[PDB]
């Protein structure tokens, strides 16, 4: 997993070349700036100190002295006039240079990564259906965002700084060893410890921003998992439960946190330990060079302040190599992706494209299996001949030869062995997209994207004229309901717009197959999970559609089938048996079964909510004063080192002097190391705990919290994990983090200006000037360093949406070959925020650069009018060292330190949303404990005239006056038509809502002033297709009935009589099985089953049956209605019926429709009431 | 501008004892600092001076341990303990602690202290060839004497004279231990036709009694 | 090794200006102020001025003020002064001593030159006038007997002077040079016995280069006069 450096520099014209080779030497010519700017700073402290040294010998000069001591300093006055040249000569050169550096690198990044991106767009769209199936789908959609994003962090902008730091490198080095060799080995003996720790700090430094998740992420799995099946946790307890799991995952990612915050303040403590220990040998070792007449203070300033940025500046390129092997191991697998290739190319123009075809259709001795499983045999020597204009309708077993037929006509798969026809010519030497245009698919489920009625006809083809769509849709028996609908054809269906149904939906996709106007059209289980109501308009459009048309037909429920030409049935993948309805009837084979079986900050309230741990707090406070206090004290012995000498002391006292200040350098760095590793753990963890409490308070919050809440479209399941995962980390920075901002910077600077205002006053205001622009480069610098201030991935959210779209709708986008359509519109939205990106990339090259030459420039006109004052003696030189290494050091550090702080506008709305949801009360309170609770166990229910709106949607009416009455141990159905209301009784005799009029009883007691938890325990659901958790069996099945010590041997009774216990007994360690992803994947019957045994740990008096069509398993569909015809002898029981097998022996059915329920009886006499019921039972009779 | 009386003039130490030279300045040389900056420097003949001791009882890198310094105020000392033969040379005092003259000290010889002994006088007259060329010149040669403190009288008929002297001293004799010096009277030629006595005389402390030797001009 | 080596001595006429340089070696030159001292003849050390040395700042005492004048060369570390409109009271032996600058006055000047001696002088390259000096005629009371000879009115220094051609070394005292009427004298004897001279022989060869003169003394006994 690596490409070679020049493999990964691939899609770079002759234009990015010459930006990076521009932008190369431009990083080498701004980094050896700094440097002899410490050169130049080293010239001019010899100026001074020689010039104070000769000035202050001489100071017993009376008789006239006015132009003697004035003209010793117009020594130093005339002298500064072209050092004030140097210093603004290095601004005005670093000025542009640093402008095209960073410039350069992020454009040729910007075009790079536009192809890049493009093109990884285009590969992916080019890439067959069959490797469409190994490779999970949202893992490539992440890495359609993720992996990109990485390529474009590595390859621009991080490997600028790294030739600017190793310039940086080898320039100190170089003029370190030129100026002083002796003082450059000294540092030299200790330099890897300080490039080591100059290494981890950058290195945590960097990103600081997105590993900070990893401890998270499976108490993140467990709330996500908690939160996607809500309708079962909330249903059956284990609010407590999960919350007692949640909270035990989340102690240990505090645990992890506390680790990773004071691992950091260690390794922070650690560098300035050593570069504040590393000012004291060099400092002492430089002065007792230069005591002995040596060097000179220029050049200790000049080759220990260039070495040091050296041996840091190492550490500052230490992550940049890193991040392009990260680059370089991401490139491995989109470069993988991107070179090649699919064997049937859906873009390529190279077969024949024969015209008038009229559709003699042939499969001839075909043998296929799956690419995924090659072991299993899914088709063995299938002949099929269907001329043209006839209709052929295969049927079997399911699950081996039904739809593989209709996926291989489209040629999404080559078979292995045997060979298909059209028109006499192979499928494989014909072109794959005219192919996939004369041939129409309608799939089980429709599909819509995200855009209106007319853009989704576009899809069809691109060249429709708005008659020919109208033309297209009323032949799709879609004109009337269309026109009926609020906006026109412009209304925004998808995810976003309104939720159309799914005979709504499908027949509009028939109006996408009609307009693109195929000679062969396939139906792949069209209208197995549409109700009676639906099947008859689109049965009818679907019989308009085929006249004159060859057409394959895949499809359970085969009532109209008969008018069919042939009739087709599989066993073992092989066609049995061939003809007519009436000889399938006659030979009495597979398909005379089937007819038979069929017939606001408030920032005061923040520290409130943090006010349990106090002691914390106070200690902090007590602790960052100490941090801002050591920042103006190494600026006062600073100037008193160097103020010491440029006077003309005593060489004993200048001697001890100075092994005082090295001293105090050293305690400098041990009460700063202590400082922030206890300020770093008292603020870390005061602020850590705030996150678990306030991540355990809002998950207690949110189980509570009714079905309601979770139904508002700001409520996603993504809104809420994404919501409390990130504000909980926020709102640590919105209290804990700004008091540590505000008292080092007020102890920094306020102490930096009283001490400056004192020893004098002009100067101060001079650079008080400069005060605001200076800390704005130290804010500037760190948002650069940390990567923070380039990427923002809020732009491209406006692009990610159509990427998204197109890889998980890829089947549908693939059989109507939309695959140019959405390379175009992913072209054009990345080219807009391309642009964008093309501007900013020259706003921040000249803010960087522009600040940064403000620096230079600083020490320009801070040092020359210095120079004024000290010529005019109404200063000395210790003084302008004190009040600009105060003034403008201090202004460093707190740009420093109000950058490396976390933010304060998300902190305060992530407060603002947490403190926002924590005190919420809900409607129908969950965790009270007021109710009845008696110890009736009869559970006569009744419904009486329930009226109920879904809030989602307030204006449309569902429910009006439904009641129903269910007795002891009988079974009721239930059936209708869509839109009637019939999955809403569940969630209401569940009471996840309240009825606005109308009332609800349980045994002659109205259910609103029962304990809800008590009403949940005495009721069994079973919904459609079982949410099973990530555990194993035992745990899954006992999490039926909580508050129980269950024991092991109560669930083998229940998986006893919901029939897996003997098919248990056979699999791999039968009770412990773990499911899920990693373990052992269960059939959807066998599934059903689990949920059944779930059901049945509770014994409850009261089973709620939510099973729906269709069931294509055959080996497990008549296990799970034995389960279910055990489990409902002698329980009251309302089942949601959707197979007909079901309801003849329920004691009563009940049809809704519209929220009304029209006719009442047993099944046998409401079907010979000739109504709904036996119109629906007469449906499946043909 | 401190002047420093720097007091002995010459030192006779002997070989292998200590002898103390002394330096008297005239203003306190005690700095605001609680230090004393003065300075002892040697001084060979033809060579360097050599720095040998500073603020007063401090010593210089590469020095042995026969020098030490001591005093305070304006009283100071240096102390030539056990003294070599390899240190012969001037000694004088630096500094004036108030700048800006640095007024260094006079001087202090070294010696060996040789026995006592009296000159060897000898006047010579003025040649022929300088009678034919136009001057006169007697000379008066006195050698092997010690120590350097002589007063050589010329005095012309019993008459002073004090004006057209000239007097040559030679340095430390590094074999015999003494000294010499020679005196001279250049004058216009007509004045030796006016005076016949020519005198010469050694005032030195070895004899009360003056080592007097004479001439007339008429004899020979 | 630390060393400041000075140039050789000069020779100048009246009026003209001189330039006397202190070349130093072995250390950081661009530290020590360099005095410059002035040494007459058994005189105290007088003191000239100094020069920074970094940058040429000087400051000169307030007698040699305008009558001198210094400057540095940094290329090849060398100080110089130029020590311009000489007189007969500015012949003297010139040092250099070398002052660290960081505390300057509170520390002794360590290492110094081996000075430069500066002879300023108004005459012409004059030839001598070698003279025998002989015992007074008379009486010859002694064993031992000095016999002279005068060297006088030459110029410029030095004469190399020798007796009997180097063959002797018994007593030869040779005199430094006295200065009268800037024309210079050199005077010197030797001691043999009464019974050497005047039985043997006895001359003083008298060298001097810039006017290429070798006088031969063989000395006389003064006679009848
Ligand atoms: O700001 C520019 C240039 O600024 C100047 C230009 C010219 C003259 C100057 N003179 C004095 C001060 C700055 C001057 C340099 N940044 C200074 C700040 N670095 C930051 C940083 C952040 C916080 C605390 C200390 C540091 C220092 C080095 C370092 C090592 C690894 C990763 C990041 C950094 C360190 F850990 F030791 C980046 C480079
Ligand atoms: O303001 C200070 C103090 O830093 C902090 C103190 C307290 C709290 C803080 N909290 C967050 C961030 C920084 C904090 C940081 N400057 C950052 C900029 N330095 C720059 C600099 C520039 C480039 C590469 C390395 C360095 C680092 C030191 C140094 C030495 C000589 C001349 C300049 C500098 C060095 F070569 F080793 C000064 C210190
Ligand atoms: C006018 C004036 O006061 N000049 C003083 C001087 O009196 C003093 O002696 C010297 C230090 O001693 O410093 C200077
Ligand atoms: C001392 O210097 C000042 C400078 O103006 C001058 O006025 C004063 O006259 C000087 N003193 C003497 C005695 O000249
Ligand atoms: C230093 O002081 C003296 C006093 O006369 C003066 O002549 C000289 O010009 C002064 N130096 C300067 C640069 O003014």
């Amino acid at each position: 997993p690596a490409v070679s450096v020049l493999t990964m520099f691939r899609y770079a014209g002759w234009l990015d070349r010459l930006y990076m080779l521009v932008g190369t030497l431009a990083a080498i010519i701004h980094g050896v700036a700094l440097p002899l700017m410490m050169l130049i700073f080293g010239e001019m402290t010899d100026i001074f100190a020689n010039a104070g040294n000769l000035e202050d010998l001489m100071s017993n000069i009376t008789n006239r002295s006015d132009i003697n001591d004035t003209g010793f300093f117009m020594n130093l006055e005339e002298d500064m006039t072209t050092y004030a040249y140097y210093y603004t000569g290095i601004g005005a050169g670093v000025l542009i240079v640093a402008y095209i550096q960073v410039s350069f690198w992020l454009l040729a990044a910007g075009r790079q990564i536009h192809k890049i991106r493009q093109k990884f767009f285009h590969a992916i769209m080019n890439q067959e259906i069959g490797w469409f199936d190994v490779h999970d789908v949202g893992e490539l959609n992440t890495r359609l965002t993720d992996d990109v994003s990485k390529i474009n962090e590595g390859i621009g902008d991080k490997i600028g700084m790294f030739f600017q730091a190793m310039a940086t490198f080898f320039g100190g080095f170089i003029i370190g060893f030129t100026r002083g060799w002796k003082l450059t080995l000294v540092i030299l003996a200790i330099s890897p410890v300080l490039g080591l720790s100059a290494g981890i700090w950058a290195k945590i430094l960097s990103s600081f921003t997105d590993k900070e998740l990893h401890a998270y992420a499976k108490a993140g799995a467990v709330a996500e998992e908690v939160l996607a099946a809500i309708r079962t946790v909330i249903a059956f307890g284990g609010q407590k439960k999960e919350l007692e799991r949640y909270n035990n995952n989340l102690e240990e990612a505090k645990r992890l946190g506390i680790k990773k915050a004071i691992t950091a303040n260690i390794s922070m403590g650690a560098a300035f330990l050593l570069i504040y220990a590393s000012y004291a040998l060099a400092f002492w070792y430089g002065t007792t060079l230069v005591l002995s007449g040596e060097y000179s203070i220029g050049q200790v300033l000049t080759v220990f302040f260039s070495v040091l940025i050296g041996a840091f500046s190492v550490g500052q390129a230490s992550p940049n190599i890193e991040a392009f092997a990260n680059a370089r191991g991401a490139a491995y697998e989109v470069f993988k992706i991107i070179d090649n290739k699919p064997s049937i190319d859906s873009f390529s123009k190279s077969g024949h494209k024969p015209d008038n075809i009229q559709g003699n259709l042939e499969f001839k001795n075909i043998h296929f299996s799956y690419p995924s499983r090659k072991e299993v045999q899914i088709l063995k020597g299938l002949n099929l001949k269907v001329k043209s204009g006839q209709t052929v309708a295969l049927v079997g077993n399911s699950g081996a030869g039904k739809s593989t037929t209709v996926q291989l006509m489209q040629r999404l798969y080559d078979p292995l062995d045997g060979m298909v026809s059209i028109d006499g010519q192979d499928i494989r030497t014909i072109n794959v997209r005219y192919l996939r245009e004369i041939i129409g698919v309608v799939s089980q489920e429709p599909v819509l994207f995200a855009t209106t009625i007319a853009e989704n006809i576009r899809y069809g083809r691109e060249d429709v004229t708005m008659d020919e769509i109208e033309k297209a849709v009323k032949e799709a028996n879609a004109y009337d309901f269309i026109m009926k609908l609020p906006h026109q054809f412009d209304t925004l269906v998808g995810e976003r717009g309104a939720q159309l149904s799914g005979g709504q939906k499908q027949r509009i996709a028939i109006a996408r197959a009609l307009v693109r106007n195929p000679k062969i059209l396939l139906l792949d289980e069209a209208t197995c999970a549409l109700d009676t109501e639906s099947e008859a308009v689109v049965q009818a459009a679907l019989d308009k559609a085929r006249e004159g048309r060859t057409t394959i037909v895949i499809a359970h429920r085969l009532s109209t089938v008969r008018n069919a030409d042939v009739i087709a049935g599989f066993d073992g993948g092989v066609i049995v048996e061939q003809g007519n309805h009436d000889e399938l009837m006659r030979e009495k084979g597979i398909y005379f079964k089937l007819v038979m079986t069929q017939t606001p900050a408030s920032f005061w309230r923040i520290l409130k909510l943090n006010s349990t741990e106090w002691p914390y707090f106070v200690v902090g406070i007590f602790v960052a004063i100490i941090n801002g206090g050591l920042q103006p004290a190494f600026s006062v012995i600073f100037s008193k080192i160097i103020g010491v000498f440029t006077r003309i002391d005593d060489p004993e006292t200048k001697r001890q002097n100075s092994n005082l200040f090295s001293l105090l350098f050293l305690i400098l760095g041990i009460i700063s190391f202590i400082t922030f590793f206890l300020q770093g753990f008292t603020f870390g963890k005061a602020g850590e705990i705030l996150t678990k409490r306030l991540r355990y308070m809002v998950f207690k919050s949110m189980l509570r919290q009714d079905v309601s809440w979770f139904d508002d479209p700001k409520n996603t399941t993504g809104a809420l994990t994404t919501r409390l995962a990130n504000d909980a980390a926020q709102v640590k920075g919105a209290t804990g983090s700004r008091l540590a901002v505000i008292f080092q910077n007020i102890a920094n600077l306020g102490t930096g200006i009283i001490i400056s205002f004192i020893y004098g006053w002009q100067l101060t205001l001079l650079l008080l000037a400069i005060v605001p622009i200076i800390a704005i480069a130290g804010v500037v610098e760190m948002k650069m360093l940390s990567g923070q201030a380039l990427k923002d991935k809020k732009e491209l959210e406006g692009s990610g949406k159509i990427a998204t779209e197109a890889i998980e709708n890829f089947r549908t986008v693939v059989s109507l070959t939309r695959e140019q359509k959405f390379e175009t519109m992913y072209a054009q939205s990345l080219q807009i925020p391309y642009r964008n990106a093309m501007k900013k990339a020259h706003v921040f090259g000249i803010t960087f650069s522009f600040t940064q030459a403000m620096m230079y420039f600083s020490y320009a006109a801070a040092f020359r009018f210095g120079a004024y004052l000290v010529a005019h003696k109404l200063m000395s030189f210790e003084d302008v060292l004190l009040v600009f290494s105060a003034i403008v050091f201090g202004a460093m550090a707190v740009g420093q330190v109000s950058s490396f702080a976390p933010d304060y506008a998300k902190a305060t709305v992530s407060a603002s949303h947490i403190i926002r949801i924590i005190e919420k009360t809900p409607e129908i309170d969950s965790y009270s404990t007021q109710g009845l609770k008696p110890n009736m166990l009869e559970g006569n229910v009744q419904f009486s005239g329930v009226v109920f709106n879904y809030p989602t949607r307030p204006s449309i009416p569902v429910l009006q006056g439904l009641s129903l009455e269910v007795k002891k141990g009988q079974t009721l159905a239930l059936v209708g038509s869509s839109g009637a209301g019939k999955s809403t009784v569940v969630q209401l005799l569940e009471r996840f809502y309240d009825p606005m009029a109308g009332s609800v009883f349980l045994d002659g007691k109205e259910i609103k002033q029962l304990n809800v938890q008590w009403l949940r325990a005495q009721l069994g659901i079973v919904s459609q297709e079982p949410i099973l958790f990530d555990t194993s069996i035992a745990e899954n099945i006992a999490y039926g009935d909580n508050s129980r010590v269950v024991s092991y041997e109560e669930i083998v009774r229940a998986a006893k009589e919901a029939n897996i216990h003997q098919f248990i007994d056979s699999l791999p360690d039968k009770y412990n099985t773990r499911v899920g992803d990693k373990g052992t994947q269960l059939s959807g019957g066998q599934k059903q089953r689990i949920a059944i045994a779930r059901a049945l740990v509770r014994q409850p008096h009261i089973l709620l049956l939510d099973e729906a069509t269709c069931a294509l398993d055959t080996e497990s569909e008549k296990v799970v209605q034995e389960a279910l015809d055990k489990a409902r002898e002698g329980r009251t029981t309302i089942v949601i019926a959707h197979r007909l097998s079901t309801i003849q022996n329920a004691d009563l059915i009940v049809v809704i429709q519209n929220g009304k329920v029209k006719e009442h009886g047993t099944h046998q006499q409401l079907l010979a009431q000739k109504g709904i019921y036996f119109s629906m039972v007469s449906v499946q009779a043909g | 501008q401190v002047v420093m009386t720097q007091s002995p003039l010459s030192l006779p130490v002997s070989l292998g004892d200590q002898a103390s030279i002394s330096c008297r300045s005239s203003q306190s040389l005690l700095h605001s600092n609680g230090n004393t900056y003065l300075h002892w420097y040697l001084q060979k003949p033809g060579q360097s001076p050599k720095l040998l001791i500073y603020k007063v009882s401090n010593r210089f890198s590469g020095v042995p341990d026969r020098f030490s310094g001591s005093g305070s105020g304006t009283d100071f000392t240096l102390k030539i303990s056990r003294v070599e033969a390899e240190d012969l040379g001037v000694y004088f005092c630096s500094q004036s602690t108030h700048i800006p003259p640095w007024t260094f000290g006079g001087g202090t010889k070294l010696d060996i202290k040789r026995a006592d002994a009296a000159p060897t006088v000898s006047i010579f007259p003025p040649s022929s060839e300088q009678l034919t060329s136009g001057g006169l010149s007697v000379v008066c040669f006195l050698n092997n004497f010690y120590p350097k403190d002589i007063n050589v009288k010329w005095k012309i008929d019993g008459s002073e004279r004090q004006n057209g002297v000239l007097n040559s001293w030679t340095d430390q004799d590094s074999k015999d231990s003494t000294y010499s010096m020679s005196s001279t009277l250049t004058l216009t030629k007509d004045e030796y036709e006016r005076h016949n006595s020519y005198t010469c005389e050694a005032t030195h402390k070895t004899s009360t009694s003056p080592i007097v030797k004479s001439f007339n001009r008429n004899e020979c | 090794e630390v060393q400041l080596q000075e140039s050789g001595p000069e020779l100048v006429k009246t009026g003209a200006s001189v330039k006397i340089s202190c070349k130093a070696s072995g250390y950081s030159f661009s530290n020590y102020y360099i005095h410059w001292v002035k040494q007459s003849h058994g005189k105290s050390l007088e003191w000239i001025g100094f020069i920074s040395c970094y940058n040429g700042a000087t400051f000169y005492n307030q007698k040699f003020k305008g009558k001198a004048t210094f400057t540095v060369d940094n290329s090849s570390s060398t100080a110089y002064m130029k020590f311009n409109s000489l007189t007969f009271e500015d012949s003297a032996v010139y040092y250099c001593a070398r002052l660290p600058i960081q505390f300057g006055n509170f520390y002794p000047m360590d290492y110094w030159g081996q000075g430069t001696t500066v002879t300023v002088s108004s005459a012409k390259t004059t030839a001598p006038s070698v003279y025998p000096l002989a015992p007074v005629c008379g009486d010859t009371t002694g064993s031992s007997v000095t016999l002279g000879c005068l060297v006088k009115g030459y110029f410029p220094e030095p004469v190399t002077l020798t007796w009997n051609s180097g063959s002797l070394s018994s007593g030869v005292h040779t005199f430094p040079a006295v200065l009268q009427s800037d024309l210079y004298t050199l005077s010197s004897s030797v001691t043999v016995t009464s019974s050497t001279w005047p039985s043997q022989s006895i001359t003083c060869n008298v060298a001097h280069p810039a006017s290429s003169t070798k006088v031969d003394k063989k000395i006389e006994p003064r006679g009848p006069t």
